């Protein structure tokens, strides 16, 4: 019938952190230059 | 885990603990009830001796 003081432990958050924009990002939509996909946007680091 | 069930009437639980002796842990009275204040047995007995 009995109860301990139940500290009830909790705590909260953060982070609106979402900023991205890919909106500026171009795409390169050509043929392959004679392994990958005839379908899938690749990302480039560079073109070294 | 059998006395859990809050059908019948409250106890007073004795625990012993870790870091410190055996506590004792109850003191809420058999009138099962939320809202008398005729649980917290020292309320029980506050009264009774300014009675006397």
């Amino acid at each position: 019938t009995m109860v301990l003081p139940g500290v009830s432990y909790n705590e909260t958050l953060l982070t609106q952190a979402s900023n991205d924009d890919p909106v500026t990002m171009p795409l390169f939509i050509g043929y392959t230059p004679p392994p990958v996909t005839v379908m899938q946007p690749v990302s480039v680091g560079s073109l070294t | 885990q059998a006395l859990l069930d809050n059908q019948g009437v409250s106890c007073n639980l004795i625990r012993s603990f870790v870091g410190k002796g055996v506590r004792l842990w109850g003191c809420r009275t058999l009138l099962n009830e939320e809202n008398t204040a005729w649980r917290y047995i020292q309320i029980r007995l506050l009264v009774s001796s300014v009675e006397h």
